[PDB]
């Protein structure tokens, strides 16, 4: 009955400190029956428990991380947090927040439920770069087969990811945001595409809302043929 | 109250094998102990701040035993079979139910580190012990170190215990000693145990809500279903009168003790009928 | 009277506190025993005198 | 990973697969319960089995859990394509501090999945893009099975190697794949040639798409 | 270090110090360049030798580390000696006082 949401994705300089916050909805963080978790996963790799925290600030940590991690809870804001020091490239992961119903911790019978979406934390000596959004419009020479596609081109950004919606969320049908390219220049480029019937081509507004949370770069683009 | 039979507060709280009191109580108004209980610290040593614990445990409104560090699973690279002839149950060397004797396994006693975050919203009485062997041979045999330590720290407790080996008069056939320690871990607080030898690890801890302000009665008087406002070592008293000459040391809303034999107030007239 | 447990237990290295506590317990018994015994003696005489003055007045 | 999982398992639809989770004396062997998680491509993990054999709501009787000794097993009877995901087992380890532990994960592959052909769509460098003194051709490959493709670019009708940048195919929600290929040119290169082409080859069969500056 | 103080005030002098207890041996070595540290504090009526005890501790005000506070009321005319090779949180300011009758503390939000 509880919903969890991690803080925004971003960059962390090497040797520096990583901070994340999870926000509990649908119930109180001030519950004696839960220990609030932070789990991580390097892309393509396995899941790893970081730590679990009680609302009072009492915590248990992954032995291998015990001296770099610290967790806290804020019963007012109904949030719990993670602070990880002296970050290495190995700390580049998807950071998830979850929770555990706990009676007796050392009985070891507890699992994780009410997981969040995850948040990509990229560790780099590199700098935050915003995207150059361009409209991908269908030709004025094209004779319609049946349908038609237009899109958005998000160019040279860092780090990952970019959220791409259409018509501030209104357009959902036929939308396809493609996984990005690691341009061998260190930058990323991604492109979304929406497929519409030929009829609604001229007769409809197409706006692609791009969000690069790492750099706070919200850009809206009118896609017109 | 909490009748302890032949057990002392120490025996009952440490879990002396002769103490159990079957499916146990979760609240009590006062404690009943015998003038001289015969079951206490079966393995000899010093119980720290014992009179203080006795006072703090007098009345308890809520009380739950929980296996703070489960015996069967918490110590994979240590032996937990440790029992004593002085702590016998029936005809066999047993130990305290609420504590665990950790000794070496496969020729080593690896470092331990076990914390506990108080998730009870109540005070948690955490009890441990420190073993002090009689000779360096035993020290080395059991803990595989001559430089042993036991750290125990919370946000309101911090003590580092080093064992002291010595020739001692035998008590219950032991030259060796186990010194008993406790702390009332505050709601929300963490306690860390860290050792390389000599820790008599906590097994069972107790989540409690400390009552009003009571005490212990040492009496061989029978227990009964009756209800009172004033309890004496020899039996309960009617509390409606302002004074009593029964016993000076009572528990409750009691009349004031007086040395007097009679205290009678005349209401009527002098009876002069002839 | 409020709820109270009179008894206090001390260790062999707490003889002063043990005695301080005896001094309290005994001082209070001394006061109540004297006051109570004397109050009853005084007001029993007063009660008896009161009846006497009522019959002398009824007369 | 303190708990050991086979990197992969496979099964034909309607068969029974069994993913093993093998532990030690300090975790499963110490008496700690085992729990499982299902992780679908590009989603956060979700609880599948809790307390060794219990199914949360929304998990069918096909999924079952068992634990014996110092090992556990997730079994899936009557395998469906929708079951194709990663699978993690989780337990507890008392060796030191008392930690929550995960297995290394197992990629489940469901067999007998139709050999779908790619849907290529090619975009020319935009009006706004050429005016920004740069040119990019975008070749979008989608809904193909299996996930292996070779993308070849063409300037007029001759091969291109410089400016070409392609993705490694990624798994979609439907269990099919998707790729992208971006060709970097100068507006001069874009105007100097008659027409550019994208050639996508999937299982020998090839698909071509073309774009010219008018 | 070795720093004594002869009480030239004709009043009691409240002398306060601290002993630092690091969370790890690294910090101990980093700050005091010894693993065998001591803090002696002696007067004609006080004598305590403090050795630091390093341990993993729950954080309080974001610290794993601890400073234990000590005091003594140095009698008129008496000398106090501090001697250490690490971990001393040295007294900076002391107080010459004349202890009053016999009062106490009131905890109240009432105006003065
Ligand atoms: C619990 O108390 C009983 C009773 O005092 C103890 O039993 C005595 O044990 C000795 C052992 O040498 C026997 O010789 C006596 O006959 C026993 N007495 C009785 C009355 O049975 C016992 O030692 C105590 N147990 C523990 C573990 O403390
Ligand atoms: C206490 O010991 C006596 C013998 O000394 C025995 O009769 C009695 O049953 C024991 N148990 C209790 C609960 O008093
Ligand atoms: C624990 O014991 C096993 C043998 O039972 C040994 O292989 C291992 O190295 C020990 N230490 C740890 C921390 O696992
Ligand atoms: C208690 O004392 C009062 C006054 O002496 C008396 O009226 C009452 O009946 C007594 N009750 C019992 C149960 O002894």
């Amino acid at each position: 009955q509880v919903q969890l949401q991690e803080s925004g994705p971003g960059l962390v300089k090497t040797s520096e400190t990583l901070s994340l916050t999870c926000t509990v909805s649908g119930g109180s963080i001030k519950n004696k029956d839960f220990f609030w978790a932070w789990i991580r996963q390097p892309p393509g790799k396995a899941l790893e428990w970081i730590g679990s925290v009680f609302y009072s600030g009492g915590a248990y940590y992954n032995w291998s991380l015990r001296n770099r991690v610290t967790m806290s809870a804020d019963t007012s804001k109904n949030q719990f947090s993670l602070k990880m020091t002296s970050v290495t490239a190995s700390d580049t992961s998807f950071y998830y927040c979850a929770t555990s119903y706990v009676d007796n911790w050392h009985a070891g019978l507890h699992w994780f439920d009410s997981w969040g979406r995850g948040t990509l934390v990229t560790v780099s000596g590199a700098s935050t770069k915003g995207p150059s959004v361009f409209p991908l419009a269908p030709s004025s020479k094209s004779t319609s087969g049946g349908t038609v596609a237009l899109g958005c081109l998000v160019k040279d950004y860092f780090p990952e990811p970019v959220t791409v919606s259409w018509n501030s969320g209104a357009l959902t049908s036929g939308v396809h945001t493609f996984p990005a390219v690691l341009q061998s220049s260190g930058l990323y480029s991604l492109s979304s595409v929406v497929t519409v019937p030929s009829s609604s081509l001229g007769t409809q507004t197409y706006i692609c809302n791009v969000n690069h949370k790492p750099s706070n770069t919200k850009v809206d683009k009118r896609v017109e043929p | 109250p909490l009748q302890l039979g032949n057990c002392s507060v120490a025996g009952w709280i440490l879990g002396n094998p002769e103490c159990e009191l079957l499916i146990s109580r979760e609240s009590w108004s006062y404690i009943v102990e015998k003038p001289n209980p015969e079951n206490g610290t079966c393995y000899p040593g010093h119980f720290a701040d014992y009179e203080e614990l006795r006072e703090q445990l007098s009345s308890v409104s809520s009380f739950e035993r929980f296996e703070i560090f489960p015996k069967e699973s918490s110590w994979p690279n240590h032996t937990t079979t440790g029992v004593s002839a002085s702590c016998s149950h029936n005809g066999e060397s047993s130990f305290y139910k609420n504590l665990l004797w950790l000794t070496g396994k496969n020729g080593l006693y690896p470092n331990l580190s076990k914390s506990y975050a108080n998730n009870k919203e109540k005070e948690v009485l955490v009890l441990w012990g420190v073993h002090h062997p009689p000779n360096i041979g035993d020290q080395r045999a059991l803990y595989h170190t001559e430089n042993a330590y036991v750290s125990v720290v919370s946000s309101h407790y911090s003590r580092k215990f080093t064992p002291e080996i010595a020739k001692r008069p035998k008590v219950r056939d032991r030259e060796g000693r186990i010194n008993y320690y406790w702390t009332l871990l505050e709601p929300g607080d963490t306690i860390i145990f860290e050792a390389n030898g000599n820790l008599i690890a906590p097994r069972y801890a107790f989540a409690l809500s400390r009552g009003f302000g009571s005490g212990i009665i040492n009496s061989n008087a029978p227990m009964d279903e009756c209800d009172a406002k004033c309890q004496t070592p020899q039996g309960a008293i009617n509390s409606s009168l302002p004074f009593q000459n029964v016993h000076p040391v009572t528990i409750g809303e009691c009349p004031k003790y007086v040395r007097s034999a009679k205290l009678r107030m005349v209401t009527g007239l002098r009876n002069i009928p002839s | 009277t409020q709820f109270t447990a009179v008894g206090k237990e001390f260790n062999k290295l707490e003889r002063r506190m043990e005695n301080l506590n005896k001094k309290v317990d005994d001082g209070f018994i001394d006061i109540w025993t004297y006051n109570a015994e004397l109050l009853v003696l005084l007001e029993n005489e007063r009660t008896l005198d009161f009846h006497d003055s009522n019959v002398k007045n009824l007369y | 990973s303190v708990l050991t999982q086979p990197p992969s398992v496979s099964g034909a639809p309607g068969q029974r697969v069994s993913i093993s989770c093998t532990g030690t004396h300090s975790n499963i062997g110490a008496g700690f319960d085992v729990h499982w998680y299902q992780q679908l491509p590009g989603t956060a993990p979700k609880l599948l089995i809790y307390a060794n054999n219990n199914r949360p709501s929304g998990v069918p009787d096909r999924f079952s859990g068992s634990k014996s000794g110092s090992s556990a097993s997730l079994a899936i009877t009557g395998l469906q394509a929708e079951d194709e995901a990663d699978y993690y087992c989780q337990s507890f380890d008392s060796i030191l501090s008392g930690d929550l532990v995960f297995g290394g994960g197992t990629k489940l592959t469901v067999l007998g999945q139709p050999k779908g052909a790619p849907s290529v769509t090619l975009f020319p460098p935009s009006s706004e893009e050429l005016q920004a003194n740069k040119a990019t051709l975008v070749c979008l490959i989608s809904d193909f099975y299996p996930g292996a493709v070779t993308v070849a670019w063409k300037a007029d009708s001759s091969p291109v190697k410089a400016g070409v940048e392609t993705t490694t195919p990624s798994k979609q929600s439907n269990n099919k794949y998707a790729a992208s290929s971006y060709l970097s040119l100068t507006p001069e290169q874009w105007k100097s040639h008659r027409s550019y082409s994208c050639q996508v080859t999937h299982e020998g069969s090839t698909v071509e798409k073309t774009v010219a500056p008018t």
